[PDB]
Order: C-alpha cells, then sequence, then structure tokens
RNA sequence: GCUCGCCGGAAGACCAAGGGUUCCUGUCCAACGUUAAUCGGGGCAGGGUGAGUCGACCCCUAAGGCGAGGCCGAAAGGCGUAGUCGAUGGGAAACAGGUUAAUAUUCCUGUACUUGGUGUUACUGCGAAGGGGGGACGGAGAAGGCUAUGUUGGCCGGGCGACGGUUGUCCCGGUUUAAGCGUGUAGGCUGGUUUUCCAGGCAAAUCCGGAAAAUCAAGGCUGAGGCGUGAUGACGAGGCACUACGGUGCUGAAGCAACAAAUGCCCUGCUUCCAGGAAAAGCCUCUAAGCAUCAGGUAACAUCAAAUCGUACCCCAAACCGACACAGGUGGUCAGGUAGAGAAUACCAAGGCGCUUGAGAGAACUCGGGUGAAGGAACUAGGCAAAAUGGUGCCGUAACUUCGGGAGAAGGCACGCUGAUAUGUAGGUGAGGUCCCUCGCGGAUGGAGCUGAAAUCAGUCGAAGAUACCAGCUGGCUGCAACUGUUUAUUAAAAACACAGCACUGUGCAAACACGAAAGUGGACGUAUACGGUGUGACGCCUGCCCGGUGCCGGAAGGUUAAUU
RNA sequence: AGGACCGAACCGACUAAUGUUGAAAAAUUAGCGGAUGACUUGUGGCUGGGGGUGAAAGGCCAAUCAAACCGGGAGAUAGCU
C-alpha cells in the first residue's frame, strides 16, 4: 500500500537542508555535532 | 572583447567519435572539449582566433561523469562541456 | 421572501431559503473589494484558538462605510447588493461629486432613493447624524461609541437600537440585548433600523448547508473521554457533574464579564 | 522464421514527481537472475543528451516564511512594520518533413514568429515609487455552430485465387499535408459621436467617475471553423537496382466527395442558483516633480543580441515508494473498429506481451470451477455459501404517507431472421439548377445524392430470439437510529459520532472565550437576527411534581475572619 | 432542482473463501457502499509531545501512542527471577 516515505526533493531540501539548519541555533548545535563526529555528510544536501 | 589569456584557456580538446565524424563530413561542424564554464560566445571568438575560420552558431551541452566502481571502490568521473561548432561552410579545417 | 422547499428529497424537506428578489444579479463593485483568506480558526500561533471552524465557501471582501462621513453631499442608492460577509444586505450608493461607496441597507431603502450625512441632514432612513441632533425616541442603527470611530452597535440583520435619554453630553441607548448604556452625544447613528429582517426565518435543512458558512461540527464533552473534556468517560450514558466548558469553567450561570475600565457607562445590564 | 494464445480506457503511447547511466554498441558468464544461459536493467570498455520559441532561470504575486528599525521577553528568544522571498497560479515568441545504433519542436531542409539594444529618416510633449482600466476568476444546466475522428462512395495501383463458385453490386491497399500569413463567417457583448461643467480618484490629469446638451442612429470590441496561400513543395501505394540480408540508391499514381460525430473548440460565452465565487505584475492609459527646439515618445528601415542550466533512459514500473526482478501504491495527457446507452462488457487494430524452473503421471486430500436422479432448508447458531432474479418498450401495481414517495412495488406480454407497406418509410443532411440583390463565408426555391429509426402485416428456423459477455431476487411483521454522511489505518461500520432543529447560558466590543510569562494573535475587518459553551437530536403530540442535598445566581442587617496598625 | 435515483473511472471496505514460515508486516478472488458532494485528488504551507489534531474510536501524530522518536541524567531502582 502506501508506505511512508513518499520523496520529494523540495521538501527533503526545505526540511533538513543545509540553510535550514543554519536558520536556527538548534540547527548550527546539530551542525556542530555532526562536525564533531567527523560526518562525511552533514546534511541531507549531498 | 574576450582576452587572449581566457580564449587560450577555453578549448581543451577535440572530441573524436563517429557522431563526430558523421557531424563533421555531412553538417560542417567540430566537436570540442570546452572548458566547463566556457560560454557559447567564448568558444566562438577562441574557435575563430586560435582556428582562424568562421562560425555561424555553437551549441553546447555539458555530459555528466561516468559512476564506476575501481578494485571495490566507488568512483565518479568529472563532468565536462561539449560544444559543436558549425563552419561557415568554406572553411573545411 | 420566505419560501418553503419541496419535500423532494430528504436533505431538501425542511430546508426554508429567504429569497430577495431585488437584490443585484451581477458581480459586485470591483474597486470596494478586498481579498480575505480564511483562518480556520488559527492564530498567528497556527493553534486552533475558536473550535468549530473551517472550509466554507470562498468569499470577497466589500468595504463598507461604517463612519458615513462625507457630510453635506447626497447621495443617490444605485443597487442592493448581496454581502456574503453579514446579515444584512449592502446598498451602492453614489455621491454627487461622482464617488461611489457601500453602506448598510437600512429597512424600506429601495433603490434610487437619497441619503445624506451631516448635522444637517434630514430625519428619514439612511440619513446618518450626530445623536445630539437626532430627536430622543428614535429608532437608530450602526451607532458609534467613541466620535470618529465608526459605527459599532445594531450591524445585523433587523437590529436597531432605541435612543431613550439625553442628558448632559451623553445619550441613553437601549441596546439590542435590553442592556442600557450611555455613549457620547456626539457619536453617530443612522435612522431606522438594518433591512433583511426575514434572515431569522431561513432553515438550513441540512448539514451541508452549515459547512456551506465554515461551521465545521460540535462533538458534545459528554461523548468524549475523560482524558478530552470534563464530561468525558462513563459506562453507557453517565454525567453526574456539573456543566462546565472544555476548560473547567461552570457554563451555566456563571457570568463571565470583568470590565471596571467601563463599568461606569452601563446604566444596566441586560437581564 | 512460421504457426498458437493474452491485453487493447491497457498489460499501448507521452509526460510530471522520483531515480541517475539503468539508454546504445562491443565483449565476458566467476558472483547476481529463485533453474540453464550463448541472454540481461549483471561485469568490463567505448559512445550517447545540441534550443532566442520546450522547461527552469527571469518579471509578478497566494498560503506561508524571513524580517532593518520597532514592540515584547531571566538569557536563548517571540511577534511584527517597511521590505524581501515563496507556485501548485498570472507574464513574448515554431511549425511540417528528413535523419542516428543511441537526441531532436534542440540537428538538417523548407517556411515562420517574439523581445530587446543600437544606428539613420520623418514627425512629435516625454516623464512615477502616484491615478484609472485591464489582467480577474463560482456551481449547475442547455442548446446551437464546428473540428479532431470514423464510415461509405468516387479515384488510383494491384488481384482473378490450394476446394464448389468468383470480370463483378468482386477482393486488398492508398486516398496525407502544419505553424505562419490574408479574409472575416456561425455566435457573444455593447449605442455611438462631439461640446460644456464638476464637493470624487491623497496633488495633478486631456485619463476614470459624475452632470447637462446636441446630433447620429450604426459604430466598435470579440470570435471557432471554412476558404486562399504556405504547397509546381513535402509525403505518398508501389515499382526498379543493390550491398549484402541490417538496410542502402532511384522513381513515384491517386491524393476528392457525402455522411456521422465528441467529454475537444466557439465558451473566461449564454441561462440560472445561492453557498456569492485569488492576488500582483506584464499590458493600455493619465498626469506630478522634472526636462524642455536636449532628452524621451511614435513610425519606417538596417544591424546586432537572446546568455546559463535540463534534455539519455524508466515512468501504473524489473529502473519510483514497498528489505526482493515483491499479485500492493503512484498525479496528468491521448482515446481506432464491430455490437452497446456507455471510458461497462466481448472480440479485434495500432502497439505490446506469453508473466526466468521445466518434463511426466493422472492416487488420497486441499484449492478454483462444471453437471447432477428423487426431495427441496430436512443443513445450520443463522439459508453462511451457492443457486436464482437480471435488458428495452408497453400494460399494471397495495397498506401507509411528511402527499414527494412507497414503486423498478408485485405481476404480465412482445423481442430472431426475411419480405412488403416503402426496389429505404418518418426524420436528418443537402448538390446541381433557377431566381434575388445589399454580389457574397449572402437570401429564396429546389430537390439529386447520402443517411436513417420506429411500427404494422405476412412468412420462416430452432428445444430456446434481452440466446454469449453483461445484467434487481421478491413480499410480510417488528426493534433501533429520522434521513446523505463519520468512525476503532491493521479482528468492532453499529443502535456509536455528526447532523438540520430545539433549549439553557455567557458575551455591549479593547466582547465573552482560546493560544501566549508578554507583545500580540484568533473570535472578526464580525457587533446580540452576532459570537462562545453545554445538553438534546428531523418531524408529529408532548415535556408532569420536588429548590431538602450539591451547584449556580442575587442580597448584605448580623456573626466569624488575612495582610496591615 | 437535488448532501435525488441506477451505474463505470475514482474513493471506500459489508460478507465469504484463500493466504497465515503469505505473492503481501493487512493482500487476492467473487460479490458489496458512495459515486455533483459534509465528494475526491496533485502541489506547497501551518499546528509539536502532557503538546498537536480528532463528525470522538483513547483514534492518529513516519509499520511505534492511556503520552512519539533521538541523545543525556544513567551503571535510575529491582526486599524479584
Ligand atoms: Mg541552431
Ligand atoms: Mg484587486
Ligand atoms: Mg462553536
Ligand atoms: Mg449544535
Ligand atoms: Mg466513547
Ligand atoms: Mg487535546
Ligand atoms: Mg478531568
Ligand atoms: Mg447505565
Ligand atoms: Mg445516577
Ligand atoms: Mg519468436
Ligand atoms: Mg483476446
Ligand atoms: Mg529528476
Ligand atoms: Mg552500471
Ligand atoms: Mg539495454
Ligand atoms: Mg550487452
Ligand atoms: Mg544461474
Ligand atoms: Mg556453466
Ligand atoms: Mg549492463
Ligand atoms: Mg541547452
Ligand atoms: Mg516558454
Ligand atoms: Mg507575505
Ligand atoms: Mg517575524
Ligand atoms: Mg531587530
Ligand atoms: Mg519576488
Ligand atoms: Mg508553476
Ligand atoms: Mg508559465
Ligand atoms: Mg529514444
Ligand atoms: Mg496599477
Ligand atoms: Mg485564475
Ligand atoms: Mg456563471
Ligand atoms: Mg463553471
Ligand atoms: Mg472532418
Ligand atoms: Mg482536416
Ligand atoms: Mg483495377
Ligand atoms: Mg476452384
Ligand atoms: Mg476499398
Ligand atoms: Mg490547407
Ligand atoms: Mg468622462
Ligand atoms: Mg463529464
Ligand atoms: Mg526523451
Ligand atoms: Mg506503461
Ligand atoms: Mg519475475
Ligand atoms: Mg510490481
Ligand atoms: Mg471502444
Ligand atoms: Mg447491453
Ligand atoms: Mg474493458
Ligand atoms: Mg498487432
Ligand atoms: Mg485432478
Ligand atoms: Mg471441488
Ligand atoms: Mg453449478
Ligand atoms: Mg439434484
Ligand atoms: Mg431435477
Ligand atoms: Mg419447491
Ligand atoms: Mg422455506
Ligand atoms: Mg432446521
Ligand atoms: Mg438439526
Ligand atoms: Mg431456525
Ligand atoms: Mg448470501
Ligand atoms: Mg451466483
Ligand atoms: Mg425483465
Ligand atoms: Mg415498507
Ligand atoms: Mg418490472
Ligand atoms: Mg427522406
Ligand atoms: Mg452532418
Ligand atoms: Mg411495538
Ligand atoms: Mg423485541
Ligand atoms: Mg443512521
Ligand atoms: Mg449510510
Ligand atoms: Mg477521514
Ligand atoms: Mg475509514
Ligand atoms: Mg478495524
Ligand atoms: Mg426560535
Ligand atoms: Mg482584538
Ligand atoms: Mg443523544
Ligand atoms: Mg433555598
Ligand atoms: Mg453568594
Ligand atoms: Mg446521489
Ligand atoms: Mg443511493
Ligand atoms: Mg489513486
Ligand atoms: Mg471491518
Ligand atoms: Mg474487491
Ligand atoms: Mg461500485
Ligand atoms: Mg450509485
Ligand atoms: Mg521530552
Ligand atoms: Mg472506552
Ligand atoms: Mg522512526
Ligand atoms: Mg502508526
Ligand atoms: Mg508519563
Ligand atoms: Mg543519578
Ligand atoms: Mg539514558
Ligand atoms: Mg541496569
Ligand atoms: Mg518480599
Amino acid at each position: 500500500m502506501k508506505r511512508t516515505f513518499q520523496p520529494s526533493v523540495l521538501k527533503r531540501n526545505r526540511s533538513h537542508g543545509f540553510r535550514a539548519r543554519m536558520a536556527t541555533k538548534n540547527g548550527r548545535q546539530v551542525l556542530a555535532r555532526r562536525r564533531a563526529k567527523g560526518r562525511a555528510r552533514l546534511t541531507v544536501s549531498k | 572583447m574576450i582576452r587572449e589569456e581566457r580564449l587560450l584557456k577555453v578549448l581543451r580538446a577535440p572530441h573524436v567519435s563517429e557522431k563526430a565524424s558523421t557531424a563533421m563530413e555531412k553538417s560542417n561542424t567540430i566537436v570540442l572539449k570546452v572548458a566547463k564554464d566556457a560560454t557559447k560566445a567564448e568558444i566562438k571568438a577562441a574557435v575563430q582566433k586560435l582556428f582562424e575560420v568562421e562560425v555561424e552558431v555553437v551549441n553546447t551541452l555539458v555530459v555528466k561523469g561516468k559512476v564506476k566502481r575501481h578494485g571495490q571502490r566507488i568512483g565518479r568521473r568529472s563532468d565536462w562541456k561539449k560544444a559543436y561548432v558549425t563552419l561557415k561552410e568554406g572553411q573545411n579545417l | 421572501a420566505v419560501v418553503k422547499c419541496k419535500p423532494t428529497s430528504p436533505g431538501r424537506r425542511h430546508v426554508v431559503k429567504v429569497v430577495n428578489p431585488e437584490l443585484h444579479k451581477g458581480k459586485p463593485f470591483a474597486p470596494l473589494l478586498e481579498k480575505n483568506s480564511k483562518s480556520g480558526g488559527r492564530n498567528n500561533n497556527g493553534r486552533i484558538t475558536t473550535r468549530h471552524i473551517g472550509g466554507g465557501h470562498k468569499q470577497a471582501y466589500r468595504i463598507v462605510d461604517f463612519k458615513r462621513n462625507k457630510d453635506g453631499i447626497p447621495a443617490v442608492v444605485e443597487r442592493l447588493e448581496y454581502d456574503p460577509n453579514r446579515s444584512a444586505n449592502i446598498a451602492l450608493v453614489l455621491y454627487k461629486d461622482g464617488e461611489r461607496r457601500y453602506i448598510l441597507a437600512p429597512k424600506g431603502l429601495k433603490a434610487g432613493d437619497q441619503i445624506q450625512s451631516g448635522v444637517d441632514a434630514a430625519i428619514k432612513p439612511g440619513n446618518t447624524l450626530p445623536m445630539r441632533n437626532i430627536p430622543v425616541g428614535s429608532t437608530v442603527h450602526n451607532v458609534e461609541m467613541k466620535p470618529g470611530k465608526g459605527g459599532q452597535l445594531a450591524r445585523s440583520a433587523g437590529t436597531y437600537v432605541q435612543i431613550v435619554a439625553r442628558d448632559g453630553a451623553y445619550v441613553t441607548l437601549r441596546l439590542r440585548s435590553g442592556e442600557m448604556r450611555k455613549v457620547e452625544a456626539d457619536c453617530r447613528a443612522t435612522l431606522g433600523e438594518v433591512g433583511n429582517a426575514e434572515h431569522m426565518l431561513r432553515v438550513l435543512g441540512k448539514a451541508g448547508a452549515a459547512r456551506w458558512r465554515g461551521v465545521r461540527p460540535t462533538v458534545r464533552g459528554t461523548a468524549m473521554n475523560p482524558v478530552d473534556h470534563p464530561h468525558g468517560g462513563g459506562e453507557g450514558r453517565n454525567f453526574g457533574k456539573h456543566p462546565v466548558t472544555p476548560w473547567g469553567v461552570q457554563t451555566k450561570g456563571k457570568k463571565t464579564r470583568s470590565n471596571k475600565r467601563t463599568d461606569k457607562f452601563i446604566v444596566r445590564r441586560r437581564s
């Protein structure tokens, strides 16, 4: 039937993209945590 | 007016293939690998400068690199730009 | 007028509609229209702050002149019109100087009648005057409460206000609710009742009719679980509680007005 | 390669979203493919996506987001003005043919169109962050005029038949052509034209709105299709020669008419209803400041520019979402024939497939079906399941009723083919011809040709004529809920929820109430015929007694009573 | 005209059988309800956890709901196995 992941690049970006992260201090803390952990991909943008 | 260093940078290599050969025999068109950021005007100016031919139009497409696995390791080739250059039916480079 | 539908279907059996043949049948006056999208009862936080609001038919806002401050320039009524934004009818009037305005249509106002505002206006329906010039005992509507602010009392279909006394700088009004109120004599008022007095005789007839007006279903508190309403819970139909609002305030008889700021203007509560 | 079967409102074709090289060629078969594999959406190498007009980008805005200052908040922050973003909407312009292994409205051929910049020529009041118009808007219904398209005829080319007949009222195939440009037709809307004046459009305006005269009575706007051109071109059945069995080269007939006809177009139209149906720019127009024989505007001509990004391929799926090459899910567009009311259904076309294990055998038992003597609910918790009914036209149809219904009540009759009425009728369409003149996309007459029900009478075949597919079982008594709806995604669809209606109650507007430390916001650009809460639940007849208990409302003489002193 | 009627697409989910280490973590087959509306659907947006939303079933909030998920307090505590 209809599963839960219905992909859409525009919504994916607008909700979890680099600029959406940087828009708020909580998002910037997310980015800091991922950088400290060493993630090869910070966000969904790439 | 595009300066000489720019003109000397934009062109990279001629493209060798059967579609290119057919285009050159049939429509007087050469196929070139150009700089990824080269524009139609720059390619036209460079072809005219460094091949002393005349050009009526340039058609450009960007080729996307092929994802390739090399001994079990993902690797991606580079995107490059390809230009179809039409010459004014008397040039025959 | 008021006409019953014929019972050709269960949804039509009980419909009573109010139809006015005199309403303009065309498009409204384009220069006097804005856009007003719907809220859904949601505030700027995005939360439902008023329940049972949503959907309905698209509407466009007609700028109605509640101030009626073009003094001295007579105007003629061009046409009555249907306003989706209120229960009353709006009349499009044209001033002698080539300006057009929407006003609330009083009772008995037909196309071609003359209206005029100002201190020198005649005492006839549709004319706006200061309430110190309006005689005591007159029936008015579209009453102001602060001079120059615009009419705010008795704007709904069939409503009006009585002027029962003029003592000093204040006039005593009998509001439609039965409340006796004082207001400054400098505020303006239009003479006569608001038209469309048959608006209360309409019967919607079906649930979809109310959904057309943006009203959403109301779930009784006693039909919920206790976690949702103070009335919730039970095995079978149990109440055993004093009736309250969904937020615990007693909802049958407990007064909620608290305005010491305006307590001074109320001569007598509505009772 | 030849047969056979399956889909054909899809299991065909084209997009959007999503994926990303799966596309094409060569090569390999270890692993992957539920088997083999020489094959593959597998491995390896190479190739492939061409745009002024398609889309994005771009100009403009919706919901909503962010938000200089600002207001508010222990901090973090929240809200919001000016602004600035944000399509799923508005805004310039291209078609037909040909070609690759793989792209094409992008390449080539032919024929076009749009916008902007310049430079000459002629004339000239240009100018906005402002005014006005426009853009610009619902549901339903009905009809007329058309086209896409199809059928038949004519025409052209081919054929004369493996088995009785087939030179004919015979068989097969083809009979195509765009944008653009010119014309302005069916239809729709609208009275024009000129003067004078003006508390309006923040100022101004010659523009818009308003007022008063004069005059003319037909002018304008919009508009499918047709016709002409584009087009002596292209395409074209087929024929001739070939590599080399993929396909190449050359040539090329006819290319008309009638009828039927959309859910497409005229049509954002018309009629009607109430629930009363985006915004902004582009565009047109008016002026302000300002410039003023300069700039700028208009027209003609020439010239230049139109960048950048996407373009392969899948796309109801083996490529997307489901862990799988998974009987699931997935928005839009196209829409042939015969029968039919139909986009149902059956068989077919174009097109695409036979579902990635087979070969035998023909036990019990399981699954999905067919038929069944006599009986016919005896089964069972219960007619569960199955069987049955089933179309069109006509006749006929009860209690009850809120007068609509009940009702397709129930029940019954006819139904194929052939001939005649009538070598094809009623109806529809409508040529030639003649007439008329406003002379043409015109009007009158006229009926050729084409198409074509339904009915009656007579005959005739079968067991059976709504022959298949398709397609109500019916009636009686009764509980509950008035009714259409909604619900426990995944054991509960109900008598539960909602509901229109009723009642009580709060609320006088900076409303009550709700979200929020607050500012603010919703209620509502609403104003007591309004809004919130609570109970009941169409409609009919009704709704009795109790204020002691608890709650609420009102009162404030007295008793008790906090901080404070 | 109609929350009118019969009936495809479309939306749903009443019955039965199958399946139940399934073709499928909710389907298939034959029937069934609505089908101009309180309809259905694409795209985008808003509401956030004692909070939302709820024609109300304690339903739904990413196969999770009488209090989501992720990380932390944290090696909570466990007279119990
Ligand atoms: Mg080109
Ligand atoms: Mg507007
Ligand atoms: Mg309410
Ligand atoms: Mg109610
Ligand atoms: Mg309950
Ligand atoms: Mg809640
Ligand atoms: Mg409680
Ligand atoms: Mg009980
Ligand atoms: Mg009790
Ligand atoms: Mg074969
Ligand atoms: Mg078949
Ligand atoms: Mg993509
Ligand atoms: Mg690959
Ligand atoms: Mg392939
Ligand atoms: Mg291969
Ligand atoms: Mg194998
Ligand atoms: Mg082998
Ligand atoms: Mg491969
Ligand atoms: Mg390109
Ligand atoms: Mg375009
Ligand atoms: Mg905004
Ligand atoms: Mg903000
Ligand atoms: Mg700030
Ligand atoms: Mg913008
Ligand atoms: Mg868009
Ligand atoms: Mg567009
Ligand atoms: Mg292709
Ligand atoms: Mg404007
Ligand atoms: Mg629109
Ligand atoms: Mg209309
Ligand atoms: Mg409409
Ligand atoms: Mg035709
Ligand atoms: Mg045609
Ligand atoms: Mg012949
Ligand atoms: Mg023979
Ligand atoms: Mg023929
Ligand atoms: Mg033509
Ligand atoms: Mg005028
Ligand atoms: Mg239709
Ligand atoms: Mg393609
Ligand atoms: Mg397909
Ligand atoms: Mg398979
Ligand atoms: Mg599948
Ligand atoms: Mg068909
Ligand atoms: Mg039939
Ligand atoms: Mg079918
Ligand atoms: Mg075929
Ligand atoms: Mg057997
Ligand atoms: Mg059996
Ligand atoms: Mg049987
Ligand atoms: Mg038997
Ligand atoms: Mg028998
Ligand atoms: Mg019997
Ligand atoms: Mg019996
Ligand atoms: Mg028995
Ligand atoms: Mg028994
Ligand atoms: Mg029994
Ligand atoms: Mg049964
Ligand atoms: Mg059966
Ligand atoms: Mg029958
Ligand atoms: Mg009955
Ligand atoms: Mg019958
Ligand atoms: Mg005839
Ligand atoms: Mg016809
Ligand atoms: Mg009884
Ligand atoms: Mg009983
Ligand atoms: Mg019911
Ligand atoms: Mg129902
Ligand atoms: Mg629902
Ligand atoms: Mg449901
Ligand atoms: Mg369930
Ligand atoms: Mg009443
Ligand atoms: Mg307020
Ligand atoms: Mg009840
Ligand atoms: Mg008492
Ligand atoms: Mg008291
Ligand atoms: Mg219906
Ligand atoms: Mg029904
Ligand atoms: Mg669907
Ligand atoms: Mg169920
Ligand atoms: Mg089914
Ligand atoms: Mg159905
Ligand atoms: Mg139905
Ligand atoms: Mg938490
Ligand atoms: Mg319960
Ligand atoms: Mg999760
Ligand atoms: Mg869940
Ligand atoms: Mg808890
Ligand atoms: Mg601790
Ligand atoms: Mg922890
Ligand atoms: Mg532990
Ligand atoms: Mg113990």
